[PDB]
């Protein structure tokens, strides 16, 4: 049955017409009293051949591009993954019960867009880019590609402006530069979503203080949640200001797994706006590991062989080719940059399972946020041990730098002290010192939510830490104390050390002389 | 042009079908896709068997219809080969991704090729000395030989293979290729900077005296150019090991997206997944990669790659198949790195062929074999000495934690690469320095010194260099009260004319967020394509 012998069949081999005349005269009569049974046939446009498990599977379409949106007479979009030969697999972004076997399926004649632009900033949008907020259509703005390849080798530079977070133990310990990418990664309800908060929170009070080519445009991605949280969210962005910088893509736990899997390239592509203009950029992508889960449903409906923890092969693609549009550029393609913050939610503080070790490979950071910390009261649980920023560091703030090396410091002598004798064997006087001064730290750190500190409060308040001037205090008052520290300093003292940078000589025993006078609540 | 001219007939992601109507490409033929936005060859992997090719896109597909006109180049993927590759950054086309212009080429090598033969083998060892002290002393490198650093996601086997750049890629006087397989493009960036800078690679009319040429396919390519980019990475290796005949150093980062580069495909291939979910190809894809990668009777390769092991698993079975395929295995932990030790070598994991008495000499080898023993007695210890304490331990034990927790301490050295965000400066030991240096912790020399002494440090006279301090520091910590430069006149001027001679800056209000923007008119409605291609308003019903 070989195709050297079907193609034989192309030439006519009969010699005998008697009923290839005969029907030709009776097939056009035969068709003509069926056709109300006939649907319309299909070529360019589509029709759904099955559809359920969301992926319908469409006959005909036969110009799709492979992915683009594709829309179903029933108003909802799709992306032709996988053209066949006979029939085009497209994925749905929403609810699969609303498409049938034999509904038309239209070609919109794109790959997958979102509207980017200056009119997209404000807005709660879903996770295809169609407004959620309810104050109308998106305006001033335009479609891009969800898609994008990242920019290479040539396009970029090396990470050197500070993004501040405003969370005093992320921007000490843990600094984050502008164009790097840096993962939040701990278990279940240990502050990852405010430490995210507070950076979208913190570039609000800094865009009224820099001459417009510094102003940070934030990126929240919710993939996942609950839609009260993202409601309680858009409020809480409403009341503070931080809504006239920050774009809000939803895609939320009742959403279909298509568009949880395409929310967080939608809102990239909405902060990559920014990143190409010149401007900067900042993309929260919260619960990244719940982005994984939706694309873990779609590829399993789909029949694709699971791998380790049941993923495909193709996640760690999934996460990579997303997290690589976060960069800093080069100045001939405009200097701008897109910072991100991937979240990642771990079981038991476990991190070396799938999902959380493949971000640690493509992100350039981790801010670990331990869950016994967190139940200490110590918050941002910081995991100082564990979270790294290596872009981030040497390119701080010059006066915070200063001042954290020693803090780094104090807290390694701390974890390395506390290793050795926590119940009371015998304490040395050197030792006591550093529990002295390691618990004076710590709390130090620590603060509390939707109040960011600006970068110049925050090296003064470490500042009164790592050198003397907090000793007096035991443990207790401490938080109590930064703000006698930050409140009776003179806020000159705080022009100076904004505007040089770094705190200057002039400034160094100056600011020794404004915290020999403040009162301190220890007495 | 009908014939030898085949058409897309369906696209699975990576994976294009093509079919020809007559003469078939053959397998790993190159073949161009006319009409897309990029250059987008694909590579042929299958004959599907009805006129069809299955074949591998080495660029996005997302674009392609099943009409598109798909020509055959006749040939695999040929990238350029010779000394005017140097300095230049190609990815896995060849295509130059660094700005420079076009790459001059002595010759343009096909990326698919046999291994050498059995009798082209070369079977000689003699040291790679690195500089770094677990490694020159527990698991020393061959210099032709094949080297592996194997981790679990954020242990250090980037900053261990900057550091054989940094160490062995300058002393060793020959060319080298960094062949950058699916990791951070950030890291490329980096590397290319900061060799623009050491003069490994030079830019302009001086390309020829550069060092290093670079091929990167990193992980924001389609699996299928991380698939094939270690193979034109080996391919300009090989060309200056077979054509030019010199010492080439191979360093591959991640070697272990190679084989998940083809995982991602071989569910698209049709194929019945192996063991945890891998192509059923498993050990002769990368046997066939591995084995191009030697010295043979005419050049060398001193081969260094990175292999990440997934999930901290050394027995998932893409990195338990590249363990055969090395000559030194350097093994690095994550409880070693969770206790600041770094390099986070594991001792007792990490293994090379050169350790062997006849081949390091027999004063080496028994340190080696003697740190390897006292480090194991006392992880052998550790179940009682979490439980119990050391305060039930035997004083013959004892005397073993003591050891060993120094020469664990003493395994550890900065490096001139970590020296950017550690504060610390790097230090370069030689191989007669870490030999004495740990026989005299073997046989008690330095019991004297406290076990922090010996953490991140050179060689033992920087132990006694850091015990003295450490001594020193214990007796003067204050006494800094006041006539320092600290005097609020003499060097201090007024704080508030400190005000004054702030900058201010101005503020535009305006957020320039509109100053070049065209926005596109949407539609209040779904605009589609009707059946002739017009663009039309959705249509009501359903
Ligand atoms: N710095 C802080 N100080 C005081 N309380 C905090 C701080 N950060 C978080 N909390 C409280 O702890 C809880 C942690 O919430 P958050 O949403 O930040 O954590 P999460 O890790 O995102 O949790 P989930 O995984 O459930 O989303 C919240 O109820 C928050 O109000
Ligand atoms: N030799 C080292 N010295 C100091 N820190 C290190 C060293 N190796 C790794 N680290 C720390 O661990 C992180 C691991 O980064 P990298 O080497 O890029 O990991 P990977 O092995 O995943 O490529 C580094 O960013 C650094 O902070
Ligand atoms: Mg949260
Ligand atoms: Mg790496």
């Amino acid at each position: 049955a070989d195709a050297k012998a079907l193609d034989e069949l192309r030439k006519p081999k009969f010699s005998s017409k008697y009923l290839i005349q005969h029907v030709s005269q009776k097939l056009i009569p035969a068709v003509k009293e069926w056709e109300k049974s006939y649907q319309p046939p299909v070529i360019h446009l589509g029709r759904v051949l099955s559809v359920g498990d969301g992926i319908a599977r469409v006959y005909g379409l036969k110009s799709v591009q492979a992915g683009e949106l594709v829309c179903f007479d029933s108003g909802v979009k799709g992306m032709a993954l996988n053209l066949q030969a006979d029939h085009v697999g497209v994925v749905v972004f929403g609810n699969d019960s609303v498409i049938h076997q034999g509904d038309l399926v239209y070609r919109t004649g794109q790959i997958v867009n979102v509207p980017i632009g200056p009119g997209t900033l404000g807005r709660v949008t879903d996770g295809l880019g169609q407004p959620i907020d309810g104050k109308g259509p998106l305006t001033n703005v335009r479609s891009s590609l969800v898609e994008v390849k990242a920019p290479g080798i040539i396009a970029r530079q090396s990470v050197r402006e500070p993004l501040f977070t405003g969370v005093k133990a992320v921007d000490a310990l843990v600094p984050i530069g502008r164009g790097q990418r840096e993962l939040i990664i701990g278990d279940r309800q240990t502050g990852k979503t405010a430490v995210a908060i507070d950076a979208i929170i913190h570039q609000k009070n800094c865009n009224e203080q820099v001459p417009k080519a510094q102003r940070v445009y934030c990126v929240y991605v919710a993939v996942g949640q609950k839609r009260s949280t993202v409601a309680q969210l858009v409020k809480l962005f409403t009341q503070t200001g931080a809504m006239r910088y920050t774009i809000m893509v939803s895609a939320t736990a009742s959403d279909a797994a298509p568009l949880q899997f395409l929310a967080p390239y939608s809102g990239c592509a909405m902060a990559e706006y920014f990143r190409d203009t010149g401007k900067h950029g900042l993309i929260i992508y919260d619960d990244l590991s719940k982005q994984s889960v939706a694309y873990r449903q779609m590829s399993l409906l789909l029949r694709r062989p699971p791998g380790r923890e049941a993923f495909p092969g193709d996640v760690f693609y999934l996460h990579s080719r997303l997290l690589e549009r976060a960069a800093k550029l080069s100045k001939e393609l405009g200097g701008g940059s897109l910072t991100a913050f991937p979240v990642i939610e771990t079981q038991a503080g476990d991190v070396s399972a799938y999902i959380a070790t493949n971000v640690i490979s493509i992100t350039d950071g981790q801010i670990f946020l331990e869950t016994e910390l967190f139940y200490k009261g110590i918050r941002p649980a910081l995991n100082v041990g564990l979270s790294v920023s290596r872009v981030g560091s040497a390119a701080q703030f010059p006066g915070m730098k200063q001042v954290a090396g020693t803090l780094k410091l104090e807290l390694a002598q701390y974890r390395e002290v506390a290793a050795f004798a926590q119940f009371g064997s015998d304490l040395d006087a050197a030792t006591q010192y550093v529990l002295e001064r390691g618990a004076r730290l710590t709390e130090m750190l620590k603060q509390k939510q939707f109040a960011p500190i600006p970068i110049e409060r925050q090296t003064v308040a470490v500042y009164a830490a790592t050198k003397g001037f907090l000793d007096k205090v035991r443990v207790q008052d401490i938080v109590a104390a930064e703000e006698a520290v930050i409140s009776q300093v003179n806020p000159a003292v705080f022009k100076i050390l904004k505007a040089n940078g770094k705190i200057t000589p002039a400034l160094d025993a100056h600011l020794k002389a404004e915290l020999r006078k403040v009162k301190l609540p220890g007495a | 042009p009908a014939i030898d001219a085949g058409y897309v007939s369906q696209v699975i992601g990576p994976v294009v079908d093509v079919r020809f109507d007559g003469e078939l490409p053959s397998i790993l033929s190159s073949l161009e896709v006319e009409g897309h936005s990029v250059r987008l060859v694909l590579e042929v992997a299958q004959h599907m068997g009805d006129n069809t090719v299955r074949c591998i896109a080495m660029d996005s597909t997302d674009g392609l219809v099943r009409g598109q006109k798909v020509v055959d180049t006749g040939s695999p993927i040929k990238v350029p080969v010779g000394r005017g590759t140097l300095g230049r950054i190609m990815n896995v086309i060849g295509e130059p991704v660094d700005e420079q212009g076009p790459i001059d080429a002595a010759d343009i090598w096909s990326i698919h090729r046999e291994a050498p033969e059995f009798t082209e083998q070369s079977t000689e060892q003699e040291i790679l000395v690195t500089g770094i002290k677990v490694v020159d002393l527990l698991a020393p490198y061959q210099r032709g030989g094949k080297i592996g650093l194997f981790g679990g996601a954020g242990v250090g086997k980037t900053v261990l293979i900057m550091e054989l750049i940094n160490n062995v890629a300058k002393a060793h006087g020959g060319f080298s290729v960094f062949a950058g397989v699916g990791e951070r493009t950030r890291e490329g960036n980096d590397l290319y900077r900061e060799m623009i800078e050491s003069g490994v690679i030079k830019l302009g009319a001086e390309r020829g005296n550069s060092k290093c040429t670079l091929v990167y396919g990193q992980m924001n390519e389609p699996p299928g150019a991380r698939a094939r980019v270690a193979l034109t990475g080996l391919t300009v290796a090989e060309y200056f090991r077979d054509i030019e005949g010199q010492d080439v150093l191979l360093f591959v980062d991640n070697i272990f997206r190679f084989t998940q580069a083809n995982s991602e495909v071989s569910a698209l291939l049709g194929r019945i997944p192996s063991a945890v979910g891998y192509q059923p190809t498993l050990a002769t894809d990368l046997g066939g990669l591995q084995e191009r990668i030697t010295t043979t009777t005419k050049g060398s390769i001193t081969s260094v790659q990175a292999v990440y092991v997934p999930a901290d698993d050394l027995t998932d079975p893409a990195p338990a198949t590249t363990f055969a395929h090395l000559d030194a295995t350097t093994v690095l932990s994550r409880s070693i790195a969770e206790l600041g030790i770094y390099p986070a070598v594991d001792p007792l994991d990490s293994t090379s062929r050169m350790l062997n008495p006849n081949v390091i000499g027999a004063e080496h080898y028994n340190v080696a074999r003697g740190v390897q023993k006292v480090l194991q007695d006392y992880k052998n210890l550790q179940d009682i000495i979490a439980i119990l304490g050391m305060d039930e331990l035997s004083e013959e034990d004892k005397l073993t934690v003591a050891r060993a927790r120094k020469i664990q301490r003493f395994l550890s050295q900065p490096f001139q690469v970590a020296e950017v965000f550690t504060g610390t400066p790097g230090k370069y030991v030689d191989l007669a320095d870490t030999i004495s240096g740990f026989q005299g912790v073997l046989t008690g020399k330095y019991d004297d010194l406290p076990e922090m002494a010996f953490y991140m440090v050179g060689d033992i006279k920087e132990v006694k260099e850091k015990a003295d301090k450490m001594a020193k520091d214990i007796a003067s910590r204050k006494e800094a009260d006041n006539k320092k430069v600290s005097e609020e006149l003499k060097d201090i001027p007024s704080l508030d004319k400190l005000v004054s001679e702030i900058k201010e800056v101005v503020i535009e209000e305006d957020d320039g967020l509109e100053e070049d923007f065209k926005a596109e008119a949407l539609s209040s409605e779904t605009v589609v394509l009707n059946e002739e291609g017009k663009s039309v308003p959705l249509p009501k019903k359903n």
